[PDB]
Formats: structure tokens, C-alpha cells, sequence
RNA sequence: CGAAGGUGUGCUGUGAGGCAUGCUGGAGGUAUCAGAAGUGCGAAUGCUGACAUAAGUAACGAUAAAGCGGGUGAAAAGCCCGCUCGCCGGAAGACCAAGGGUUCCUGUCCAACGUUAAUCGGGGCAGGGUGAGUCGACCCCUAAGGCGAGGCCGAAAGGCG
RNA sequence: AGGACCGAACCGACUAAUGUUGAAAAAUUAGCGGAUGACUUGUGGCUGGGGGUGAAAGGCCAAUCAAACCGGGAGAUAGCU
RNA sequence: UAAGGUGAUAUGAACCGUUAUAACCGGCGAUUUCCGAAUGGGGAAACCCAGUGUGUUUCGACACACUAUCAUUAACUGAAUCCAUAGGUUAAUGAGGCGAACCGGGGGAACUGAAACAUCUAAGUACCCCGAGGAAAAGAAAUCAACCGAGAUUCCCCCAGUAGCGGCGAGCGAACGGGGAGCAGCCCAGAGCCUGAAUCAGUGUGUGUGUUAGUGGAAGCGUCUGGAAAGGCGCGCGAUACAGGGUGACAGCCCCGUACACAAAAAUGCACAUGCUGUGAGCUCGAUGAGUAGGGCGGGACACGUGGUAUCCUGUCUGAAUAUGGGGGGACCAUCCUCCAAGGCUAAAUACUCCUGACUGACCGAUAGUGAACCAGUACCGUGAGGGAAAGGCGAAAAGAACCCCGGCGAGGGGAGUGAAAAAGAACCUGAAACCGUGUACGUACAAGCAGUGGGAGCACGCUUAGGCGUGUGACUGCGUACC
């Protein structure tokens, strides 16, 4: 059937990419909290 | 600095066979060397007839440990301590278990 | 030239234990006496790993159904070729897009994958392939909305206009 | 002309049946029905936690909700287990 | 410094060799695509599109070097509007982003305790924000005492579970001051005399010694065992060097090393001496801060709660005195002592880590210790913040699977080679419990409950020199409702 997230790159990057979030306070804390763990992809559209 | 070199005859201090000596033919980055004559390896190699066909073994040197290789003596059949030092380039021997201790 | 660990069989004490002797191992061990606890396991609707039974029992993804002859192969009813049949035919067809991402094609390979057979394959592994002035984007303007100077509000993150 | 009678595309929940360790995170088969409207829809936005949204059920708010989800104070507290 | 190197999987060709760029390293100093402060503007993780000025040419499009924002400095220009200035332009400096932990300021709980709750406790914690230095912060008095006197602050042990506060509850909890760590104080309100005299930083050098590229440094042989010894033995010898680590089973005598000892292109710490620049040792006499202290009203910080509540910040109105003046001394008053505001600054003894160095653990060892020793914050879950694994160790050494063959010119495998061994074949140390095949002996096709414990025929097995001992199996029968 359906579901409630559907594939789009498009959306994807203008909400958790990574310029998008960046260019605000808490998404460059999410990033900088993405260092802290060591996650290897800071953005998951690109 | 140096303490065997490859222009002399060298013996193994290793479990390596202790009646054969040679020359050091080539030196490892690994900390090793490969001594004439002393050991031999088997190697089976794969055939691929298309790419290799290499007809059958291959049976090929062997690299040693250099901490435990030593210059041969040529007096009394053995290794010997012995010294390495020259006025200009290369470091040679200086023999100090031919001269008196001080 | 066989030390610990693990472990069998016998011996021995009221008992936690202690002792002798075989298999495995090939590296480590330490007899005694004095100091010191990170010192006693089956349960916590406890945490993590392994395996039996349930049981060859369930299922193989609806209600279009491919057949035979020949081939290729060690092997084929499913692959290649021939003849023939069947169903869908506003789809079970044709073109465009999002979204995905080497999937296209020939050349081979058959361990694993497609909960099978597999010789097929969007699978393995190579090699080849993406030729634009005019096509879709860009151009130039800009709606909703976002950003936002000078200016304002706010410790401030942030926000108004 | 039409908050009009029937009706494709389009939409969609009411009855019945099948499904219910499923094909299935809600479908399937048949029918009745919504179809110029107080409608529906392609594409991109805007509305947030006691706040949103609601011709208003405390329903819906990414399966969650008399108060969502994650991370912290938090190994809070339990005359009990 | 040095002869073997050109990173590794990775070999070979080619290439430096060994001789004045071989590789490797220290100093400083270039080179540094695009994203990214990002600085023309736009924006999207590595993309898009302009302008200013000059030149070139089929004057079909090339391609330098430059253009941000804010604050300040200068120069030109300039609107209403003359002059001017907002505005415009040009050059320069300052900031911007990053970096572990500490640190000043701002926003500011609930839980918890009060065996119950609001004040009080908890807590200026938690979390978020701003901002900044090598430390931040404090300071030498309108302070603190008590007639004795102190004479900066911070950090430590104490003072003290005392004073004080306190639903006179629960409990919060000092100061004075001692012992200690650690000791730098000054200027403006203003002038001269003295002479550049004390002290500190910076900078050109010098000396002494470290740091960043180092190389030297004593002794062990034989014999046996073993495929191999760093082992046994014989004993021998060194030790200001018996520390790690490495090398094929235990290395004081094999290697990198240690004790012990040096050497210097450039860069640089500590300390001794010196030049220079800036600061200026000592003497003496003036002079003592008025929109802010008080005062009414109200908060904040005080150990300190609305009380009889001082003090210091601070909101608001209001605003002062001169020596028979003023602030304070925890109500208020006097007396008295002490300070005298209304100006500015301050040692590090203290705090801490990504980093640099020395030392250490009665630390763990693949479920340990971090979730993470392993191409792990990967695979994987969610729209998202955010959750989140499996998986190490053949061997001394790659010697790593030829050759002989069955098969599909297979998988899989035997023989065989290597090797100590692959009954070590990369799926590889040695491996108990769980699981599943292989073989032998027994009971074995008429009788019903925790399957054990006693008594026990037959059969089969092992010990014993055997003299009532075990093991396997077991007819039948006395006793018998488990465990947390």
C-alpha cells in the first residue's frame, strides 16, 4: 500500500542535507553532534 | 649503522643450517636479507597455462632475520664482534677483537 | 628428555576438599610461611552466544496454462532453434517523468544469489557503450514562500519589515 | 443556468464475502455510491507540543497522542517487589 | 644521517644507485585545484551566474586581478540646498573561521529532603546562551578589627558543626583569626629638586645548558638433546651497562638499545653578563574627587526566611557636609576607633587538555576493556533528532597447494609435495558443555504414576589373584506425590 515517506532527493536535501542544515543554529549542532559520534556521512542525499 | 654488509661472507645465528656461509644477494625493507646457497624454499605457483604455464615449481630463495646474521671470521669457522669504522664514505671494519681493549 | 590449562579412572577424609594415575598439550609453573580481597551461581516476567524438540509437518506470493520435435549441456519440462497452441489486448500495450543507479549490449561463468532446475539472468566476472548550437535544464522575468540591508525587536538562539 | 436525475475517466466507504503466522502495517472480489461542487487534483510551500489542525471524535499531528518522538536532570523516589 | 632505495597490497619494465638531489629526517618557505570564513552576487558538499578596469581580434570572445559586511583613519565626490552633510567612491588597519579542556557574564528548573507541603532544602546544579584569555577572576581599604592591633587577593589544613539564620522545623551555616602554599604593589586629582641611578618587558649579540635531525659503548665458547634452543652441562667472562623490545622454545655476553659520554646549518626554552628602545632609583612640598553618598519607597547579593535588620549591588523619585566635616563598626543613639568613596590598573601560589615529555596501575584480554583491537559508528532501523551489530590470533618462515587423478578441461576429494605438523590447507592455535553419524553387549512385543532408594534371577564386560569390587543391561519386588 502506501506509505507515510515516499522517495524524494529533493525534499530529503532541502530538510537534512547538508547546506540546509548548516545554514541554521540546531543543524550545524546536529552536524557538529555528527563529529561527536563519527558518523562517516554528514549528508545522506549526495 | 652497519654490522654485516653484502662484499664479505656472512653466517646465520638463526636455527638456519651452521656448516654453510655466503654473500647477502639482496636487502628487505621488512628487516631481512637473502644469503647465498644457505636455505631454499619449495613453491608450487599456480599452472594457468593461459597466463603463467610456469613448468611446475618454481623453487626459490628466502629471506632471514638481519639482526641475527654476522660476519664470518675466515679464522676459526664462526661469527665474530668486530667493529665498523672509516674516515670517509662507507663504514668498513676496524677489527677490535684483533687490538687490545681500553 | 614434557610445565600449566582442560579432562578421564582409581584412592582418601564428617565436609568445602585433598591424593595417585591415564588422555590431550607444549608451553609455562612455583612447593611453603606471612600480608590483602575485585573471594563461593540455577532462578532477577535479567543480559549476550549455541543447539534439540516441535517436524519432512506449514509454505513456495490468487484463478493466463505454454506443448512437442530438434539443439546446447555431465545434466533441461523452464534456456537457443522449429512448428503449434493459449491468454491479455484502454493492458497483461506504446511514449514521457519522478525515483533509483553500470542495470544497456557480447563474451563467458555457474560456488553464492533468483527460498529450484538452471545451460537462463537486472546474479558472478570481464570487455564494449552514453556522438546535441536547435531536445528537458540554464537564459530573462518572477507567484506562494524563504532569506533580508540600511532600520527595528530580543540577554540570546531567533525574529519583524 | 443549476450545492440538479443516471453515469465513464476521476474519486471512495457503506453492506456482504475472502483474507487474518497474510501477498499485506489494512489488501482482495462483487455491489451500492461521490462526480461543476460547501468538489477534486498535479507541483512547491506554510501551521508544532498544552502548541497545531478539526462543519470538532480529545479524532488527526509520519503506526505512537487525556498529551507525540529523541536526548538529558536520571542509576530521581518506591515503609513495596 | 646514510647505501640501499623508487609508500603498501606488487610484481616487472623503467629509474637514482653506492660519487657532489638515492631513499629517510631536522630548520624555514614556498606551491596549495574546488567546496568551505569565503569576502562580487546566488546556492546545492564539492555547483551556478555577474561586474569593474585594460588589452587583443575574422573587433565570431578571450582572461588577467580586482569587487563583501561592520567600526575607525585619510582622499575625492555628493541629495533635498548654496556652503554643507546623509548618500557615493578609493586606499589602509581591526574583526570574521578553526582548535582539547578550563574560565567571566546571561537565561534558569524539576526531582530530592522536610517520612506530608508552598517558605526552607535541592541549586545558581541540569541544560541552553553570550564572550574571552593562556589562564579567566580577585587586590593592597570611605576594608578588617576592638583600644590589641591587622594592612591585598587566591589556594590548602583549620577556626566550626561554634556564631548567625531557621515553619524555634527539616536543616543551611559563617566571620574574627591561627598554621601553611605563595609574597610587587602603584598612579591620576600636580609641581619642583635628584638623574637618568632601582625594576620589568621587548629587541641586536655573547656565555652556560637543554629541546628539535644523532653514533659510540664490556663479555659466550664448546658439547649434548631437538627438525629447530635465548635450554641442560661444563664452566668462562663482563656489569656505573642483568631495562623494555626484537631475533625460530627461557639472551647479562646476537640486534635496536642501557649505564657512561659528546655535537651543531637553522629554529628555540631556561639561567649568567651586556648594548639599545620604552618605563624610571632617591628627596620635598601642595592637594584629597558631588547627580552620587545620603533620604523615602522596592528588589538583588549576604550562611542569614520579614524580623527589632546593619552592609554592599540596584529599580525609581529625590539629592549632601567641611573639622563643634563625612563613611563604617550587623537595629538605633552617643562616645570612640578606623577608613575618606564619588578616578584607573595588577603579580601567580589557583583551573585544564586535543598536544609535548617523564613516571605508573594488587589493569583487561575478542561477550573482557570503550558499542567499537577486525576498512565500526561500517552493515542495519527511523521522515528525523537519535538509535546500532557480526567479526582477532596457520607457520619460525609463504615455503599458500604443483604433480598424479575421479569429475563437467568442475565444485568436492584421495594420494602426493612443503613443513615440526596442513588429523596447521588460509573454512588454518589448542579446544570442555550443547549437537549428530559409526560399533558391541542387554532387556525386548499382557500389562498403567516424579522413573529414584533398598532387596535382586538371567546375560554381557572389566578388575582382583582372587578372599561380597566396579561397569553395561535387567525380570520381579520392600519404600516413595518432584524443584525455585
Amino acid at each position: 500500500m502506501k506509505r507515510t515517506f515516499q522517495p524524494s532527493v529533493l525534499k530529503r536535501n532541502r530538510s537534512h542535507g547538508f547546506r540546509a542544515r548548516m545554514a541554521t543554529k540546531n543543524g550545524r549542532q546536529v552536524l557538529a553532534r555528527r563529529r561527536a559520534k563519527g558518523r562517516a556521512r554528514l549528508t545522506v542525499s549526495k | 649503522a652497519a654490522k654485516i654488509r653484502r662484499d664479505d661472507e656472512v653466517i646465520v645465528l638463526t636455527g638456519k643450517d651452521k656448516g654453510k656461509r655466503g654473500k647477502v644477494k639482496n636487502v628487505l625493507s621488512s628487516g631481512k636479507v637473502i644469503v647465498e646457497g644457505i636455505n631454499l624454499v619449495k613453491k608450487h605457483q599456480k599452472p594457468v597455462p593461459a597466463l603463467n604455464q610456469p613448468g611446475g615449481i618454481v623453487e626459490k630463495e628466502a629471506a632471514i632475520q638481519v639482526s641475527n646474521v654476522a660476519i664470518f671470521n675466515a679464522a676459526t669457522g664462526k661469527a665474530d664482534r668486530v667493529g665498523f669504522r672509516f674516515e670517509d664514505g662507507k663504514k668498513v671494519r676496524f677489527f677490535k677483537s684483533n687490538s687490545e681493549t681500553i
